[PDB]
């Protein structure tokens, strides 16, 4: 385990035979050591007798305590899980070096020593906001954008994929990135080519989910995801509508706004504190960028600023090859009759009319896609 | 030539090296247990010695002594409180009250004093680890560093030309302007340089959810640092922990007043808090409550304002002095097309330029890099600016 | 099995024989709310919007092929509105009984919380029973919802990678709800 | 072998030393001269790669390759190319194995190629204290107008221009004249756990020189503030009566301007203790400068005063240090005496087989001849302690260090035939001219005649010994018996070992590296931290000071505090008081000043061992915690060529730098042009640091033409061909 | 009056002239001139006090913003 980290000739030299029948010499000495222990002292099998020896030492019930403090002479307070706490010795066998307060740890049944330590079975909150498989198809499946999907693997995917370039500039990536435009033009479709691409770690939440009904779980939850982000990985925090902490005040908060201030301070704090960061990559997106605070928007905490446009109309063009390209779609119609239909239709409006012509067909056990079938489709959609 | 033969000589002992280590003990991964050759020590004896003479000792904490006679008052966590008596071990000296103390489980007699419950949600604002900001780059505000400089540590490097003057120095300062001006990195670089214990506040870490839960949280540091013979405190974000009272109607944030109250008191009037300094950092101080801008607690009021226009040049060539550049190059230049802007966009403007240099080819910036560089951060990220509504502080 | 009873021994804590089955939270938390099992037999006058609730619901469990050969997206969410009293609970209430769904409704009550977690900071927390019993439907009532909802459409859109989950909204008067959630 | 390069001039160049090895493997020359002459005209940018390449090949070899290959290696920067500036520091490689002339024959080719000054300038600044001296004799030819009178300013200018170091450059970063505060570090304790003012040892203050003496270095010169070390130098301690004298000579450090000047108004007190270790101060200050300040005036009027204690011992220590860089046979005859008196205060004996030792490291066997008598003529009649066997066995391997030519095990093992008791010194000589190279077959006669045997308390001291010379070989193979080291002792010493591991295995760490890197760093606080209280618990704790061994300062003191903090009452005061606070003191002894370990320019060594190598010897293992060993746990290792390389030294001294620092290099064989290293974030132009794997470059088209490989005084030319 | 005891104070002070200087401050501001009086004698390396100095300390403690005003009269 980690023995020896020289790989560098990388052919069929001499020095790489050397090297390794070098360290197979280091082996066998070291082998051959060790094998005159049990031959002039066997005094034991040391494969169960010395652990055999520890497990008659430990009892058989092992009751779960909780560290609060430890004093490094091998005995520390601990908490029993009633609440009355002691101040049992810990042991030997024991690797002093696991122990944090509030580590949930393993008694003695007797004299409530502290044996052994608990590997700890989180989280229920770890999980919910660490993205679990890469989501959906490639940055292929976006279209029409192209000066802005630049932008992002620019501060995102090439800093983290080519670890060259900016050393030879002599110069550190931007930090911050914010997505901003009308609603339904593909904010949240650009994150997800992100997360199918990247190799770190990748936390999503939600702006609206910010907001708690106690006083003060707001700033605690803050603290926390930048706890889980930092101890990971090189990551990415995303934070999807971040303007629904400002606008939409509801009753369930019994702090007022001046409860919604004092969280957004406190994510004030973690984008560009004093606290070394490390590897952290933060993306944010919302449609009102007019509302929001200004101070978090210096550069510092956001460098970069991408607008996104409505769609063009021969960008329309391209996203209906996407939506219709898997399937047998009628050769009757036609569509750039589509396309200037609603003179500002968002990239949302055209999956929202292919998948519900699709519904259409379906009613009458078709198998392809009419012209009929998107002419309600629109009266369905849009005119309403 | 000898392909496979230098594979499988290398493949064999790397095997080899697993094949014996089995044999020696390190394996089974556990579930909390020690690698099998350190624990050797307590094997026989210390097993039979840390175990079977030495007992278990639940903790308390006494409630008071009384005259004549040992006698002590107990309280445990639960269950009742008792009268106890010392051991032969220990004198009744430092066995003063309202200290905790651990008690055997069958006489109920005091063993050892405890050193006390530190409230570790206190415990984890202690600094540990000091950061790489020097005072090399905090150029363009020289005046404002010197001023800060001469209250935070020459009366603790220093504590005799004071003293033989007969003055008093001062003890509490803030620091104050729009954002990103510099006030939260000159902080970083004040404990890079000292040497007392530094404990940092963010302001927004003392809401809690109970009430006078966070005046609690105020005592815990002030006792702690007291304890010290110098210490550093430093809050951040000040305006979340008080603006001002305004009591109104229904008591809408009448909770954070009271904490508000609390470091009010821990800094002035009846047995000082001694060699503590304090330094406060905001970004709106109009907020801010009469009796907390009173000196005697805020004595210095450092401003930070923006670079004028020799503090903008040396920004520049604080930031670039560390990149490829083409040499034939002017930052006095530059810095006349910046008129109000803070060293948080200058920085921003050399970390965008040498973008462009990566976006076509090349490996070293020009000058009309730098200039496609301005219009895009200062003029065209124009719409949102973050400082004019700073700068009445409103 | 984890998250089952035993018996065990007292002198020494030796486990002794494995006593049964207790509950699943899941199965005590519709045992609190106590919803009006209903079935079709007892549906009156609804045969359109029965037809209508089969294609979004009961066809991309059943037959989650035949969105392939038309090659779409498979549908996640239903809006029901109308007057109240006119049935939106037993016709929800129906379609997840027909084809053998969990039939998970959430009020954001505090009793139910002690079933879900300790805390449960998010909402999001729901989806680890949601995903245990998975072809489950979740139900939401009747402004707490419609941020709810929000929280739930966000995670099923792409990130979420299991299946057969599915979220039904009721209310009536829908010109007051949230523009986002009119997209 | 032509062929190779004739088709493309690829990465198949090095083939050839795949070619020119493997056909005639003992013979290299004559295959070497075939393809020297063929190389000669190859060319002149496919020069360096295949250079490297040999010294990748030299870095580790069998002793008649390590013979042979190493001088086939010279002539390529001197007949093919004349880049010629890497001659002294990479043909310190070639003195010791190959031939002492040999490298004095290119000590003659440096007095060859005399054009002009820049590079002449440059290759000598190292000829003086960077890897050794004893030159200063060679310079004094007929042209003594500037170009032979470098010799001055190379002994003592360009020293005093490393104290220019300090006096200028150190006072600007950081320095003020009393730091002081590493003590006032020592600070919570009193309140972390109820009440204090309880800690009232006297050994206490023999740490209590070290808030004077550790802090003082490079310039720290105190009026009045030695007064923790001048009223407890009139209040008790004898033997910290010599150690608050000799903690001055730490303080004027490199120093010949004021040093005898300062010692003499604490000198003048009539105490064989007081003035004994501040006339043993006096070599201190002057090690390194060598010129006119006591070759037999002050030292040799102190020793003979001699009929008693410090005054017969404490004077031949200073010399032996401030002349180790000599080789002067005189006053090696002066105090070879001092071994032929059969006087019998015995302590003073031990360590004068220690002052000659660090003197020369060649010939003069009536110096081993004048060890070996006094040695039969003693230790053969008695079987006791290791006051012989730390000390006498010791000066002889420090005379014959450095060459695998296995016939200084011939000389000397057959020498001391004799019981083996007397025999612990088998292994002395042995492999201290074993010092850096790869040998692996000594390795196996290093363990596998006493690995174990069970050993009822015979030659444990010996094995330990036998692993003591186990701690060497590791150092320099470059990293790669380094990992195959710590691989082998943690799981066969401390591990699963009796006595080798429990007392004394940990050692090697101390001798390995002062770099710090937490693989061994984490490791041997497991060892600590567990006390082991149930053996001789000082042999931890002689672990303790010692695992604080390494200089660069780091995050290690919290480490250190918090058994600071458990070894105020536990770990008793009573004989550890001084030592945690040794080891508390000596990681920031100042900030700068730490470059003690053994490789210069990228690899060389630079002795340095003969300093440092007596005091890993001298903890072995207890009694001389308190009266014998404070003459050897001050001022033991000496040899601090100090910190850094950011210097101009352009003939005004008015440059700064363009500089870069960056971690080590990874490149062996690659794409051209190789980059060289990727750590390019920090970029400075002044006297800062040098670090642990740093490689520093330049910028500006300065095109930094001097030198090109390392060594921290470049000239600093400049050129601009290149609009 | 009181705060200036410990200070070495030369007799060119005017407590009547700088009470008058000194309008609207309270009990903690009065004793806050007395201190940064004695760290700007401090600055510039004076043992006694005078009486500008007691004049430069007025400014530091009414912390006014110094923007480049000197186009009136
Ligand atoms: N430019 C586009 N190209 C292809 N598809 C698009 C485009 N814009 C939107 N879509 C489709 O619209 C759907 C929703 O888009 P998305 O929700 O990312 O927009 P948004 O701006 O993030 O919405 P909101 O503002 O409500 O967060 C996506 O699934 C995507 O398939
Ligand atoms: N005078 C300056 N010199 C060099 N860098 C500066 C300067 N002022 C600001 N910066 C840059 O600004 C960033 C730090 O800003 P800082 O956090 O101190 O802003 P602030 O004044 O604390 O306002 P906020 O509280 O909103 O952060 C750093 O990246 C730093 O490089
Ligand atoms: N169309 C219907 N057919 C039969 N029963 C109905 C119908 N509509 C309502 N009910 C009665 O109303 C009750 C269910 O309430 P419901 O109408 O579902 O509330 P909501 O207002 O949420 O739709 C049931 O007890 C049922 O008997
Ligand atoms: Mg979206
Ligand atoms: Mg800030």
């Amino acid at each position: 385990a980690s023995k020896l980290p020289l790989v560098t000739p990388h052919t069929q030299c001499r020095l790489k035979l050397l090297k390794l029948e070098r360290i197979k010499d280091y082996l066998l000495m070291e082998e051959e050591f060790i094998r005159n222990q049990e031959q002039m002292k066997p005094l034991e099998e040391k494969q169960e007798e010395e652990r055999s020896k520890v497990d008659d030492l430990r009892g058989t019930p092992m009751s779960v305590g909780t560290l609060e403090e430890i004093i490094d002479d091998n005995h520390a307070i601990v908490s029993t899980s009633v609440g009355s706490e002691h101040y049992v010795s810990i042991l030997s066998f024991v690797d002093k070096d696991l122990l944090e307060p509030g580590c949930s740890v393993l008694l003695n049944h007797k004299v409530h020593a502290v044996i052994g330590v608990l590997m700890d079975d989180t989280d229920p909150l770890v999980t919910v906001m660490k993205v679990e498989k890469a989501p959906q198809e490639t940055y292929a499946d976006i279209g029409g954008l192209d000066n802005q999907i630049q932008e992002i693997k620019e501060s995102v995917e090439l800093p983290l994929t080519h670890p060259e370039y900016y050393e030879e500039m002599g110069i550190k990536p931007p930090k911050g990135v914010i997505l901003y435009g009308p609603p339904g033009t593909g904010k949240t479709l650009l994150a997800k080519a992100v997360a199918n691409q990247t190799s770190a770690t990748f936390l999503r939440v939600v702006g609206s989910e910010l907001i708690q009904k106690y006083l003060g779980d707001g700033p605690k939850l803050v603290r926390e995801l930048f706890r889980v982000a930092e101890e990971h990985a090189p990551s990415i925090v995303f934070i999807d509508e971040i303007d629904a902490i400002g606008t939409k005040r509801y009753d369930s908060n019994s702090g007022g706004e001046r409860e919604i201030q004092r969280t957004m301070l406190e994510l004030l704090n973690q984008l560009d504190g004093f606290d070394s960061r490390g590897d952290v990559k933060v993306i944010m997106a919302t449609n009102r960028i007019e509302t929001l605070d200004p101070a978090l928007i210096r550069p510092g905490r956001i460098d970069r600023k991408i607008e996104f446009p409505l769609p063009d109309e021969k960008t329309k063009k391209r996203i209906f090859q996407i939506h219709t390209s898997r399937m047998t779609l009628a050769d009757d119609v036609t569509l750039d009759d589509l396309i200037m239909a609603k003179d500002d239709l968002s990239g949302a409006d055209i999956k929202a009319i292919c998948t519900e012509a699709g519904l259409m067909a379906l009613r009458e056990r078709r198998m392809k896609v009419t012209n009929e079938d998107f002419k309600k489709s629109k009266e369905n959609v849009l005119y309403k | 030539t000898y392909s496979r033969q230098i594979k499988q000589v290398e493949d064999d002992i790397q095997q080899l090296l697993k094949k014996i280590n089995e044999l020696t003990g390190i394996k089974e991964s556990d579930t909390g247990l020690a690698p099998p050759a350190l624990w050797d020590l307590a094997a026989d004896k210390q097993t039979l010695q840390s175990e079977q003479p030495l007992q278990v000792a639940r903790c308390t904490k006494i409630i008071n002594a009384d005259s004549e006679d040992p006698k002590y008052i107990i309280n445990v966590k639960q269950f009742a409180k008792f009268v106890v008596d010392l051991s032969d071990q220990v004198a009744p000296t430092d066995i003063e009250e309202g200290m905790r103390v651990g008690v055997d489980r069958n006489k109920y007699q005091i063993h050892i004093p405890l050193p006390p419950k530190i409230d570790p949600t206190v415990t984890m604002m202690q600094v540990e680890e000091k950061p790489d900001v020097t005072y090399s780059d905090v150029g363009g505000c020289k005046e404002q560093i010197e001023k800060l400089r001469e209250v935070v540590e020459t009366p603790l490097l220093h504590p005799e030309r004071f003293v033989n003057l007969g003055i008093e120095p001062p003890k509490g300062v803030l620091l104050f302007g729009p954002p990103g001006t510099g006030k939260t990195l000159c902080a970083r670089a004040v404990a890079n340089r000292t040497d007392a214990c530094f404990i940092r506040v963010i302001g927004s870490e003392l809401v809690q959810k109970y009430v006078g839960e966070g005046a609690r949280m105020v005592r815990e540091l002030f006792e702690m640092a007291r304890t010290k013979k110098a210490c550093l405190i430093f809050f951040d974000e000040i305006d979340a922990i008080g603006g001002a009272r305004f009591d109104d109607g229904a008591g809408g944030d009448n909770e954070v007043q009271r904490t508000m109250l609390e470091l009010i008191n821990q800094l002035d009037g009846f047995d000082p808090r001694g060699n503590i300094k304090v330094l406060m950092a905001t970004n709106r101080p109009d907020t801010l409550d009469p009796a907390l801008m009173r000196p005697g607690r805020l004595d210095r009021k450092i401003e930070f304002s923006l670079p004028d226009l020799e503090g903008r040049t040396h920004i520049f060539k604080i930031h670039a002095r560390s990149m490829s550049v083409e040499r034939d190059i002017r930052f006095e230049l530059l810095a006349r097309l910046c008129p109000n802007s803070t060293g948080a966009e200058i920085r921003s403007v050399c970390t965008e330029a040498g973008m462009f240099a990566i976006r076509a080819r090349r490996k070293i910036a020009t000058e009309k890099d730098f200039l496609e560089a301005v219009n895009k951060v200062i003029k065209s990220y124009a719409k949102f600016s973050a400082t004019p509504r700073y700068m009445t502080y409103n | 099995t984890p998250n089952c009873r035993v018996a065990l021994r007292n002198d020494s804590y030796t486990l002794h024989k494995i006593l049964p089955n207790k509950v699943d939270p899941l199965v005590s938390l519709m045992m609190v709310e106590k919803v009006p099992d209903s079935t079709y037999e007892m549906i009156g006058g609804l045969d359109k919007q029965i037809k209508e609730i089969k294609e979004v619901i009961e066809l991309p469990v059943k037959h989650p092929e035949l969105f392939e050969a038309l090659g779409i997206a498979q549908p996640k969410g239903v809006l029901l509105y109308g007057p109240p009293g006119t049935g939106k609970t037993l016709l929800a209430r129906a379609v997840a009984h027909h084809t053998d769904c969990t039939f998970i409704r959430v009020s954001g009550s505090e009793l139910v919380q002690k079933f879900i977690g300790e805390g449960a900071r998010m909402v999001r927390e729901l989806f680890v029973m949601a995903r245990e019993h998975a072809p489950s439907i979740i139900f939401m009532d009747e402004s707490e919802v419609q941020r709810t909802m929000l929280e739930l459409l966000n995670q099923l859109d792409g990130f979420e990678a299991t299946k057969n989950i599915k979220v039904i909204m009721a209310t009536n008067r829908i010109d007051i709800l949230d523009s986002a959630l009119l997209r | 072998a032509k062929e190779w390069q004739e088709l493309d001039d690829a990465e198949k160049v090095q083939r050839e030393p795949l070619l020119t090895l493997v056909k005639e493997i003992v013979p290299y020359n004559m295959a070497h001269n075939a393809e020297h002459e063929a190389c000669d005209l190859l060319m002149e940018i496919e020069q360096v790669d295949m250079l490297e390449k040999d010294i990748d090949e030299n870095a580790y070899a069998k002793v008649c390759l390590y013979l042979t290959s190493c001088v086939n290696y010279v002539p390529e920067p001197e007949n093919s190319a004349l880049l010629r500036c890497a001659l002294g520091v990479f043909r310190k490689f070639s003195r010791f194995p190959e031939a002492l002339r040999l490298a004095l024959m290119l000590n003659d080719m440096e007095l060859v190629e005399d054009i002009f000054t820049s590079c002449k300038d440059v290759v000598v600044q190292k000829q003086m204290a960077f890897m050794l001296g004893r030159h200063g004799v060679f310079l004094e030819l007929s042209e003594d107008v500037e170009e032979y009178e470098d010799l001055t300013e190379i002994m003592s200018n360009v020293q005093l221009n490393s104290n220019f170091l300090a006096l200028a450059r150190e006072l600007d970063i950081m320095e003020p004249k009393v730091p002081d505060d590493i003590y006032k570090t020592h600070l919570e304790n009193n309140r972390f756990g109820g009440s204090g003012s309880q800690v009232d040892s006297a050994r206490m203050n023999l740490a209590s020189s070290f808030v004077n003496g550790f802090v003082n270095a490079a310039f720290g010169q105190d009026k009045l503030l030695t007064d923790d070390g001048n009223k407890w130098l009139y209040k008790n301690k004898d033997h910290g009566m010599l150690s608050a004298a000799a903690s001055l000579g730490m303080i004027l450090l490199w120093d010949v301007d004021g040093g005898l000047t300062q010692i003499d108004k604490y000198l003048y007190s009539s105490e064989d203790y007081i003035k004994s270790g501040a006339l043993l101060a006096c070599g201190i200050v002057n090690s390194g400068v060598r010129n006119e300040c006591d070759p037999a005036l002050a030292l040799l009027s102190d020793y003979v005063l001699h009929n008693s204690n410090t005054m017969r011992l404490g004077s031949i220590f200073g010399l032996g240090l401030a002349y180790a860089g000599s080789n002067r046979e005189d006053v090696l005859t002066l105090l070879l005496p001092v071994m032929g008196d059969s006087k019998s205060s015995m302590e003073v004996a031990g360590v004068t087989a220690l002052a000659c030792g660090m003197i020369a490291v060649g010939s003069c066997n009536g110096d081993v001849t004048s060890t070996i008598l006094q040695t039969i003529m003693e230790k053969s009649e008695t079987e006791l302690k290791d006051t012989y066997a730390r000390w006498l066995p010791l000066g002889l391997g420090l005379n014959h260090l450095g060459k695998g030519e296995a016939i200084e095990a011939i000389l000397a093992a057959l020498e001391v035939v004799s019981e083996p008791f007397r025999s612990f010194a088998n292994t002395l000589v042995d492999v201290c001219a074993y010092a850096g190279s790869g040998n692996v077959l000594k390795v196996q006669q290093l363990l596998h005649i006493c690995s174990e045997h069970f050993d009822s308390k015979e030659k444990e001291e010996d094995k330990d010994k036998k692993e003591k010379k186990d701690k060497d070989k590791k150092e320099a193979p470059a990293d790669m018996g380094a990992h195959q080291g710590v691989a082998v002792l943690g799981i066969a010493l401390i591990a699963m070992g009796e006595e080798i591991g429990a007392e004394m295995a940990l050692r090697t760490f101390g001798h390995l590296l002062r770099y710090g890197e937490p693989t061994l760093r984490r490791a041997v606080p497991l060892a600590l931290a567990l006390i082991s209280v149930s053996n001789p618990r000082l042999n931890i704790l002689d672990t303790l000071s010692k695992f604080s061994h390494d200089a660069d300062p780091e995050v290690s003191y919290n480490s250190i505090f918090a058994m600071g903090m458990v070894g105020s009452g536990t770990n008793n005061a009573r004989l550890a008081a001084m030592l945690r606070q040794l080891a508390q003191y000596h990681a920031k002894d100042p900030n700068n000043l730490f470059m003690v370990r053994l490789a210069q320019g990228l690899t060389h060594l630079g002795k340095g061992t003969l300093t440092l190598c007596p005091y890993h010897s001298d903890r072995q293992l207890m009694s001389q915690v308190a009266v014998a060993g404070l003459l050897t746990v001050l001022v033991s290792f000496l040899d601090v060529r100090n910190i850094i390389l950011g210097k101009s030294h352009y003939v005004l001294y008015g440059l700064v730098a363009a500089m870069q620092p960056r971690m080590l290099v990874t490149f062996d064989e690659e794409l051209r042009p190789l980059p060289v290293s990727v750590r390019v974030g920090q970029a400075v132009d002044v006297v800062g640091q040098a670090g642990k794997p740093k490689t520093i470059t330049g910028f500006q088209t300065h095109t930094t033409p001097v030198l090109l490989a390392h060594g921290e005084r470049a000239e600093l030319a400049t050129e601009e061909f290149l609009p | 009056q009181i705060h200036s005891r410990k200070m070495n104070v030369s007799p060119d002070v005017n407590y009547e002239e700088l009470a008058r200087c000194t309008d609207d401050f309270n009990g903690a501001q009065c004793k806050a001139v007395c201190v940064e009086a004695g760290m700007i004698a401090l600055r510039r390396g004076a043992t006694e006090l005078t009486h500008e100095d007691y004049m430069e300390g007025i400014l530091e403690v009414q912390a006014k913003k110094k923007a480049n005003l000197q186009y009136y009269a």
